[PDB]
């Protein structure tokens, strides 16, 4: 971002990854809402903290200058005048404002102030939520395996992706002639060994990968399903202004319809618990929604 | 040991010393068996004080802790340092969950509402800020002492906050529409030290100053102010008389408080001694040798019959009362 | 004040037209465009050429009508009393009640509000404006003649600036409750940036990355969105001339959401800016990294 | 869809699906409250409620406070008309999203269906609407169901009889108002009220007339005491027109009399042309009410002694609107 | 407002007195609501002054009027006149009807 | 002793006006406000 | 921003908090009140007259 | 009590940069003091495992620390034929004495807190004056290297150990060795004596029989380097037990703050736990890689601190 990021997310996952990446730097969570919000600010901008700021529609107009980057340098140093008194502006300084309401509505200039980052649900993702949703209701060794084979997947890229980097640094970094010095010999050849492993290991969770694949293509109706059930759901505000429904309200159907669902309890067959929770989802979400 | 009537006496209990700078306040856990005690080394060690055995210390403050307080339950302590922090710890797992920034110098007190969903604190700032427990926000700013505010106490309902400060000056504000009750200005220094008047001593105040009954039934609430010019002062909040002055320290009074019982005041001062006063006589019955150097605060438990004295020379020290 | 601006011909206009007003007399600007069109950036700088001193109020959420006349009153002090050449530079965002509109009109249209000083304040006042006539030279010793040259000062040092949105029902609103904002105030209409603006900054902004084709071949059927494109577009040329599009693409995409129903954000000069300097780092990195 | 025929449940909505931190937003067209049910459903649950009505500064200061007290303590919290403070419903939101309360305690924000009330607050809680019932049969089962049983059966026996002879009155007078020119002459506030005071007046009478008494003759119930205050001051109260009041002493003659009693009593005559509403034969609640549930699904007009082109006009404008309805969110 | 209602109800029920309050529909909708709760608590209190349990050696009933117990004569009654033809009026809420 | 120090603070433009300012400050302070003040000066603050 | 000022015949007599390093720890790190305001000093200031 | 040190451990300190050769509990603060072969002493705070400073005025090895009774000073012996006297309120070298021969082993503080006394290649064991710093009396006897010298709990009696196979008690008022003991296998290395907790808890475990007074007497306590903790009787001068089984050479030996266990450690790269009266808990717990050179017990805190030669200090739990 150039502009100072303006993060939009009615279910709060965005303002958690921020927190995530920026914890190690010592991020401040505030909000415009605290009366004391001045001196979170003035201490990010003096020592170069990040800051996350929720409750922007309540936006205090003290970030303008700092938004618009009106800095004064003089002597070495970069001012900020937040207000009536002059800051030292630190460069490792970032700020994060962030909102819960997607409807909400923001002045020109402050539009043009920040970058918007809108952080809205689609249909694939719910897809996949979804169905890994009720692959760990119904199947929780699969899902125990594929998140397992997720994570070694992405271990065994890293590995392959370190070593072909490190085996063309070694080749970079040869002061003479390859055959001069053992040592080089001797860290490509383990190198290459290295990367033979991993890539077998690679085939190999591949394959478990794909058998994974193979059983959880029964449940992808379902996912189907539950992405246009949540779609007309969310859709259901343009008739009345009332109809107004989270992500969370359906996360809590299905939810129920999986866990809760009182027609479960002596049924043991895989297609019948399927065809049982695709027509108590339907039953349940006319039942809470109307 | 007449179950409202004990006081301290000199042969002490235990005399802990971990600290590696001067204790500057001392309290008692309302439902444990357990004491904290903060010093200025930037550490609040936690005491048990029936076998006076060191527990574990709670670091996380950069400067010198100032004050800390318990809430009703126990379940939360509130601490405020000279780094202009104040911090909310989870007594049971011992970690600082919420640090609030937002005092513009050094933060003398702090206390925690008797609903307990808010913290109030005074600064060297000249304010006095209300902060939610839940989401660390400041909401409310009470301004108008003229010098470094160093304490404030809410009473047992909570609809009063009293504050002293350097301007020499009590001002008892109302928590709920922010204005300035009372202005308690008769002391001729600075004021160090307040306390309220628990429920249980008001028919004793009320007989001991003469005051005639009155046709509500309440006498209103009571007030002590500890200031540097030797001498406590009891007011009467609805009125804004000095009910009577206290004589008797040799130096500036660092804490002042009530029996339980609401029989005796139990008042710490800088003369290193710690003394009981018969306000009903309004004169000083005993009088302890209780540290080698300036005493700075003191402590009287609820229930147990227990008397803690935090001291300059890095000393917390448990008295027994008979 | 160290922020880069791209100089185009529509700004060194604007720039023109704004010291034109603030050489005058009791010269008020009505600046009408589009957030982050540099109305603010430029009326700084022709203030400082000018040596204007630029005032702006710190508005917040606690803002009130009391803190807004308390700033009038600094700023009427140091612009009568004290002979400061002012610009006050106030935005409409800035305005949180219709009593910050009626003040504005008084001081726009008279050069003085009747009721701001008062007490104490006009006593302050009135000593401050002895010593300014003092220092001028002129013998004033009643309060009349004093409040009279005080009010002359006002009118000869204080300009003040005003920066808005092109609002069709708010222009209309603002005729109505401020009319002097419209008879003791030069209305410049800034407006967004247009097609040759865009391009001009474009060009400026992206003349350091190469961008250089030899074997670009020219399209039978040349998308031309700046006019005064050269026939025989070059490769550089082709790129701005994409970017003017993009930004229009954008203006266009928000004109058909805000048709459907949709909720729309405007876009602004700054969203070119931050695609042009976007553009710039991207190309920088890619051709490194490829390097 | 049947489920919807049946009154509310909100013991066991309230009690498993709905979180603590979820305010139960409780949705009311004009002329009908919630307030009532939860109540009930406090007393019921043997649970301590908090309600407050939203409209002054203190107002929102015990609103405070008492939610404060309610999250640590696990009670229960209403508070009435919260769409007049749609600033505050806001600043209540934000607040209650960073919250961890009490796993009992439940937050009730009673409001009617305003368009001033925020997006925000209707996403974050859990909206119940409550409106007229769709049919006499679900309006008289939500009679029944609102009754307590042991408020019926008292130790005449024939109260349960004139407890479902009001409650298809009710249910009868109620219904006519979906047609409003012809039903009445205006949209008149009949409610829960009206319901109440009856049942009351019902209860104060017979208790008069029957000195504790096991049975009791038709002919020695008040019927005209009953006919009268049902006439003058409980229904007739609210009605200020001469032939609105005509038809509602039409109705009361026609229902509340000594042959109600009889087994061939007539409620409708030929509702399809045929067949006619029959009186039941029962002489408790339980039969009465089971009578109620074994009401056809097919209703017209003529049940309420309208004509059955009465809702012709209506119905294809409902048909026309959700057409629209549905092309306009495909 | 809500502190002058609380303040005549404290005084009707005091005195006894009956009190009609003309043009009710006048006030602010909120301001209607927040007096339904006196009238709600004052309603309450006759009631159950009216029960035969109830013996006048015993305690006064008393009612929350303004964080103040107030003793209820049962001599007293609360009245509102309307007109609800005038448009601009106030739709007094649910809950106080 | 709880006294407030007050020191003038003098420089190259420093009159008696400034002075007068200043004794006027103590002087309302330590009279209307009762408060006590050490007023500390120096005889290089002595210029005139 | 190390300072150099001459002219030291005409001294001003303000430098007297900053000469006699009239500072209080605590609040801020090193403040001095020069004058009316409370400047937060920094250690790496120096002047030579 | 009990307590006895688990195999986990809290935190692993390591900022020396050459080994580690003593490290000692502070009396009343929770601060660890550890003394390395890089001439500088570092302070360490227990509790956290967080450095706190260094005192680096030492110029060779520093050998033995040790502090007073009220912990308010820290003296020091090193390499460079010197003690330093540090001042713990602001960390700074206050008293320099000089002399004393060759290479300080040991230095050791009575209670009285007014003398000091240390040990050295010189074979001889001097006394000085810790407000004027003068030597006023030189003891000597030793014919080797003594290694350890410790004092007991009031100023009157003291012990050190020697190369020269000797570990014998001393007076300060007639300045006379009373008991000799030369009976190890090979050379001693490290003493520590009995507190009073401990001396009723001997009379069962040996069953030494009470003189015509009552009293037990003085203990003695010695680790040689033959591989073996003895225990001996400072009035009379007899063996009274022999622990046998540390694999290799004992470099510090104390006794449990409860004075119940036997806790010591050694060359053999592992910590080992012991009961004397019962010959129950042998617990033998690997604590370094590398020797372990030194260790200690907290008085009233359940922690306990080694000290070795791989750059790093260690914190056990006490359970
Ligand atoms: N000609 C320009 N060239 C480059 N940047 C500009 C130019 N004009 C405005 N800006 C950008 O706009 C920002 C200031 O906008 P501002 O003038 O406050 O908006 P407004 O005109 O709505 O007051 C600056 O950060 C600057 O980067």
């Amino acid at each position: 971002f150039n502009r100072y990021p303006l993060i939009i997310d009615p279910s709060g996952q965005a303002t958690e990854f921020i927190m995530n990446e920026y914890k190690d730097r010592k991020i401040t969570r505030t909000s415009f809402l605290d009366d004391a919000f001045r001196k979170n600010l003035e201490s990010a901008l003096r020592f170069g903290n990040p800051l996350l700021v929720q409750d922007v529609e309540s936006y205090d107009p003290v970030l303008n200058p700092v938004l618009n980057r009106e800095v004064r340098r003089t002597g070495g140093r970069v001012l900020i005048t937040l207000g009536d008194q002059d800051i030292d502006l630190s460069p490792s300084f970032v700020i994060f404002l962030s909102t819960r309401d997607p409807t909400v509505e923001f002045p020109p200039d402050l539009c043009s102030r920040v970058t918007f980052v809108n952080f809205t649900v689609t249909r694939s993702s719910l897809q996949s939520q979804c169905l890994n949703e009720v692959l760990k209701a119904e199947r929780p060794d699969v899902d125990e395996k594929r998140s397992d084979l997720l994570k070694l997947q992405g271990e065994f890229q890293l590995r392959l992706r370190q070593l072909e980097k490190s085996l063309l640094q070694a080749l970079n970094e040869v002061k003479g002639r390859i055959l001069d010095d053992d040592t080089i010999i001797t860290t490509l050849e383990n190198l290459k060994r290295e990367a033979a492993e991993v890539t077998r290991k690679v085939e190999e969770t591949d394959i478990v990968m794909q058998e994974v694949e193979t059983v959880s293509q029964q449940y992808l109706p379902l996912s189907t399903a539950c992405s246009s059930i949540y779609f007309t759901m969310e859709s259901l505000k343009q008739i009345h202004f009332l109809y107004q429904y989270s992500l969370q309200f359906f996360l809590d159907i299905y939810h129920n319809v999986l866990y809760e669902n009182p027609n479960l309890k002596g049924v043991t067959d895989h297609t019948q618990r399927l065809s049982i929770i695709t027509k108590d989802l339907f039953q349940v979400a006319f039942n809470r929604v109307a | 040991r007449d179950p409202k009537e004990w006081i301290p006496r000199p042969p002490e209990k235990y005399a802990l010393s971990g600290h590696r700078s001067p204790v500057t306040r001392v309290i008692f856990h309302p439902v444990f068996s357990v004491m904290v005690s903060a010093s200025e080394d930037a550490t609040i060690k936690v005491w048990d004080y029936e076998t006076g055995d060191f527990e574990r210390t709670l670091k996380g403050h950069t400067d010198s802790v100032q004050d800390i307080s318990f809430d009703h339950s126990g379940k939360l302590l509130a601490s405020c340092s000279a780094d202009m922090t104040i911090k909310l710890w989870d007594f049971q797992g011992f970690e600082c969950i919420r640090t609030m920034h937002g005092h513009d110098h050094n933060v003398s007190s702090v206390a925690i509402m008797p609903n307990g969903d808010h913290i109030v604190s005074a600064s060297r700032d000249k304010t006095i800020k209300m902060w939610e427990v839940q989401t660390g926000y400041c909401v409310k700013t009470f301004t108008g002492h003229r010098e470094w505010v160093r304490m404030v106490r809410p009473n047992q309902d909570g609809t009063l906050i009293a504050s002293c400060s350097n301007d020499q000056t009590v001002r008892v504000w109302v928590v709920a529409t922010k204005e300035c009750k009372a202005e308690l200005r008769e002391h001729e220094h600075v004021v160090e030290c307040i306390s309220w008047a628990p429920e249980s001593s008001y028919s004793s105040i009320s007989e001991a100053t003469g005051s005639e009954t009155k046709k509500s039934g309440k006498p209103g609430p009571f007030l002590l102010s500890g200031s540097r010019d030797k001498t406590i002062k009891m007011w009467d909040v609805s009125t804004g008389m000095c009910l009577m002055t206290l004589v008797g320290h040799d130096n500036w009074v660092r804490g002042v408080l009530f029996h339980s019982g609401g029989k005796f005041i139990l008042s710490c001062a800088d003369d290193k001694t710690l003394r009981v006063w018969d306000y009903k006589n309004k004169r000083c019955m005993k009088t302890l040798n209780a540290h080698e150097h300036f005493v700075t605060s003191l402590d009287f438990h609820k229930t147990a019959p227990y008397v803690v004295t935090g001291s300059v020379d890095q000393t917390v020290k448990v008295w027994e009362c008979r | 004040l160290d922020v880069p601006l791209v100089l185009f011909n529509e700004v060194l206009d604007h720039v023109l037209r704004i010291d034109r007003i603030f050489r005058q007399p009791q010269g008020h600007l009505l600046l009408i465009g589009v957030s982050g069109a540099g109305k603010t950036t430029l009326s700084r700088f022709v203030a400082w050429m000018n040596g204007l001193s630029v005032y702006q109020i710190k508005v917040h959420r606690k803002y009130t009508g009391e803190d807004f006349d308390e700033d009038l009153r600094t700023v009427l002090r140091r612009s009568g009393c004290k002979n400061e050449k002012i610009a006050f530079i106030m935005d409409e965002s800035n305005v949180l009640d219709s009593g910050f509109l009626e003040r504005m009109n008084t001081l726009l249209a008279n050069g003085e509000v009747p009721g701001l000083f008062e007490g104490d304040e006009y006593a302050t006042l009135m000593t401050q404006c002895k010593e300014g006539a003092q220092k001028e030279g002129l013998m004033l010793d009643s309060h009349e003649e004093l409040y009279k040259w005080f009010t002359s000062q006002v009118i000869r040092n204080l300009h003040v600036v005003f920066t808005m949105n092109p609002s069709s029902e708010g222009l209309k609103d603002r005729a109505a409750t401020s009319p002097a904002l419209f008879n003791r105030c030069v209305l410049n209409w800034f407006g967004d940036w247009s097609t040759e603006a865009l391009y001009q900054v474009g060009k400026e902004f992206t003349s350091k990355m190469d961008l250089e084709k030899p074997n670009y071949i020219v399209p039978d059927y040349m998308p031309v969105v700046y006019d005064k494109l050269p026939q025989p577009p070059s490769h550089r040329e082709a790129i701005v001339n994409s970017c003017v599009f993009v930004h229009q693409t954008l203006h266009q995409a928000n004109a058909r959401l805000a048709k459907r129903g949709g909720r729309t954000m405007a876009i602004t000069p700054r969203h070119y800016l931050d695609f042009i300097n976007h553009y710039a780092n991207l190309f920088h990195e890619k051709r490194s990294e490829l390097e | 869809m049947s489920i919807m025929e049946q009154p509310l449940d909100l013991t066991h909505i309230v009690g498993t699906e709905v979180k603590p931190n979820t305010p139960v937003l409780m949705c009311s067209v004009p002329g009908y409250d919630a307030s009532g049910h939860v109540e009930d459903l406090a007393a019921e649950q043997n649970t301590q409620i908090t309600s407050i009505a939203i409209g002054s500064a203190e107002g929102f200061n015990q609103a405070d406070k008492a939610i404060n007290t309610a999250v640590k303590s696990g009670r229960w919290v209403m508070l009435k008309n919260v769409h007049l403070a749609p600033g505050w419903l806001m600043q209540l939101e934000k607040k209650l999203h960073s919250l961890q309360p009490h796993a009992c305690f439940r937050l009730f924000l009673t409001m009617e269906i305003n368009p001033k009330v925020p997006v925000n607050l209707l996403r974050a809680g859990r909206i119940f609407v409550f409106e007229p019932p769709p049919g006499v049969k679900a309006n008289m089962l939500r009679t029944f169901s609102s009754i307590p049983v042991s408020r019926i059966c008292k130790s005449p026996n024939e109260r349960a009889r004139l407890y479902f002879l009001l409650a298809w009155f009710h249910a009868i007078i109620q219904e006519r108002l979906r047609y409003a020119p012809l039903g009445w002459s205006k949209k008149y506030e009949f409610g829960e009220s009206d319901l109440r005071s009856a049942c009351d007046t019902v209860d104060t009478w017979l208790d008069d007339t029957a000195k504790g008494r096991q049975n009791i003759s038709p002919d020695k119930i008040p019927w005209s005491a009953l006919k009268t205050l049902m006439a003058q001051s409980i229904y007739g109260g609210r009605v200020d027109n001469e032939f609105d009041q005509r038809l509602l002493n039409t109705f009361l003659e026609r229902l509340f009399t000594t042959r109600s009693f009889d087994s061939e009593f007539k409620l409708a005559c030929k509702v399809d042309g045929h067949k006619d509403i029959q009186m039941p034969d029962g002489i408790r609640r339980e039969e009465f009410v089971q009578w109620v549930e074994l009401l056809p699904d097919t209703q017209t007009p003529s049940w309420l002694g309208l004509p059955n082109n009465a809702e012709r006009v209506l119905l294809t404008t409902q048909g026309v609107d959700m057409i629209s309805k549905m092309l306009k969110m495909q | 407002d809500f502190q002058a209602m609380g303040r005549i109800f404290v005084g009707l029920c005091q005195v006894g007195a009956w009190g009609c309050f003309d043009e009710f529909n006048r006030l602010e909708e909120r301001m209607l609501s927040a007096v339904s709760q006196q009238v709600q608590c004052i309603q309450e209190a006759l009631r159950e002054h009216s029960n035969p349990n109830y013996d006048k050696t015993s305690a006064p009933i008393t009612c929350e009027l303004l964080n103040k117990q107030v003793k209820v004569s049962p001599d007293m009654a609360i009245f509102i006149t309307m007109n609800p033809g005038y448009a601009g009026r106030s739709n007094l809420p649910d809950n106080l009807k």
